[PDB]
């Protein structure tokens, strides 16, 4: 007989990353409009400008 | 024109706002070494004869 449904397209809930990601802020339907966070090199083994 | 270039400057600051700090926990940390051979010290010492 005549196919009616043979599956499709299967639309996908989730989009798990497999690579470690830098903090961030929102980017994708909601935008923040705050500064992006800062990064600071605080913890030093080493003595470097004092 | 005017109302834009003061509508502007106001969002302007309110843009000047921050959100979050990042950093990393790393002192205190040491890397560490394998010591593959256990070092005993003995030597064995025994007489010509064997007495």
């Amino acid at each position: 007989g005549e196919i009616i449904y043979d599956g499709g397209l299967s639309s996908k809930l989730a989009d798990v990353v497999d690579k470690t990601t830098e903090p961030h802020n929102a980017d994708g339907a909601v935008k923040d409009g705050r500064i992006a966070p800062v990064k600071l090199d605080l913890e030093k083994q080493k003595l470097d400008k004092l | 024109e005017d109302m834009a270039k003061i509508y502007g400057a106001v969002a302007a600051v309110s843009k000047n706002v921050n959100s979050s700090v990042t950093y990393e926990v790393k002192r205190g940390t040491h890397e560490l070494i394998k010591v593959p051979t256990i070092p005993h010290n003995l030597v064995l010492i025994q007489s010509d004869n064997g007495k």
